[PDB]
């Protein structure tokens, strides 16, 4: 860049292997990280 | 940023924390919501009883459906809000920076500002820390704008 | 048996209505909050697009009008009749020096 | 070479009221109404 100018960019986070979630607009959208809200498994004893 | 002094990049804790603060806390509405339920009717049957068993099944079934729909709608809503929340917090950061630069730069459209004067790493920090006074560089910058 | 079911019905109903209630309030509130802020954030845009290039966003939610503005022009903005073109030459000269 | 400043703002009140929204559980608003009838008359 010309020493009389200057360039400034701003941005956000990103990650390589993310995860898909569902929203109102679209069925698939990749977010950074996410947690599962359904307890699909359990222990074998009471 | 990329100035005469070189390259570099640094985070903004002030706005990022405002994103985590709304997520961690939105969880606290959902994570510990569990409420106790003691001795309901039997949802499973061995023999065939007819009318009563039909109702006992119809109840526990239609309850499950409504909660499943209620669950799906809740996730799809909290997701659409979580996406919109994070986008807004950075889109706010852009405007907060633009209002600081006043007339000394232009929106390149690539999500970047082209600052029209010699800016060291010192003035970059004044932007980040929030003390950038445009008035000093104003005269210096405006001449670069027009040629 | 019957009393167990008759209770299980009216109870499961109450839970489902209460969740529907809590979710309804929290949504119409979050929408009310965004609404009131946007309606005022619109008025700022209505003013800035009205002032054209005769002012600058100071950042604190106020405009710095770079020309002499009497009580007439203030009312003209109040009205919506502010003509940028008259003060432009007067203001544009002041901004750049 | 005289200037003038024009600012914009919104309503405000001293003693407000708290409500719950999606983002936060506590937030103070200008004015709010109650949606749950917690009491009744003594007679039918
Ligand atoms: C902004 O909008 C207001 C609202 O209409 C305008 O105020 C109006 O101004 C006119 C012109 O001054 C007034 O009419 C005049 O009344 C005087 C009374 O002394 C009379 O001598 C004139 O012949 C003329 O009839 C009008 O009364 C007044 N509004 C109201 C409600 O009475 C104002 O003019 C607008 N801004 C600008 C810059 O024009
Ligand atoms: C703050 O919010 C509350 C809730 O919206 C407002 O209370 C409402 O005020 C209006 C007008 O003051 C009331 O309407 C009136 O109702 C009475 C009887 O119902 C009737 O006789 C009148 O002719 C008029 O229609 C309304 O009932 C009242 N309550 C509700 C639940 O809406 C209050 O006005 C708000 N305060 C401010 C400063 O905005
Ligand atoms: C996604 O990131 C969050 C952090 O916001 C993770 O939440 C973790 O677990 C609890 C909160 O529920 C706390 O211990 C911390 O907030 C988090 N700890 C760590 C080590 O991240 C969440 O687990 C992450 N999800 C995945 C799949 O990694
Ligand atoms: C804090 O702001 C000052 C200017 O007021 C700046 O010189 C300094 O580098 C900043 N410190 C940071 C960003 O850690």
């Amino acid at each position: 860049n010309d020493n009389s100018t200057a360039t400034l960019c701003l941005g956000h986070h990103a990650v390589p292997n993310g995860t898909i979630v569902k929203t109102i607009t679209n069925d698939r959208i990749e977010v950074t990280n996410a947690t599962e809200l359904v307890q699909n498994s359990s222990i074998g004893e009471i | 940023h990329q100035n005469s002094e070189g390259r570099g990049q640094a985070a903004d804790l002030k706005s990022t924390q405002a994103a985590i603060d709304q997520i961690n806390g939105k969880l606290n509405r959902l994570i510990g919501k569990t409420n106790e339920k003691f001795h309901q009717i039997e949802k499973e049957f061995s023999e065939v009883e007819g009318r009563i068993q039909d109702l006992e099944k119809y109840v526990e079934d239609t309850k499950i459906d409504l909660w499943s729909y209620n669950a799906e709608l809740l996730v799809a809503l909290e997701n659409q809000h979580t996406i919109d929340l994070t986008d807004s917090e950075m889109n706010k950061l852009f405007e907060k920076t633009k209002k600081q630069l006043r007339e000394n730069a232009e929106d390149m459209g690539n999500g970047c500002f082209k600052i029209y004067h010699k800016c060291d790493n010192a003035c970059i920090g004044s932007i980040r820390n929030g003390t950038y006074d445009h008035d000093v560089y104003r005269d210096e910058a405006l001449n670069n704008r027009f040629q």
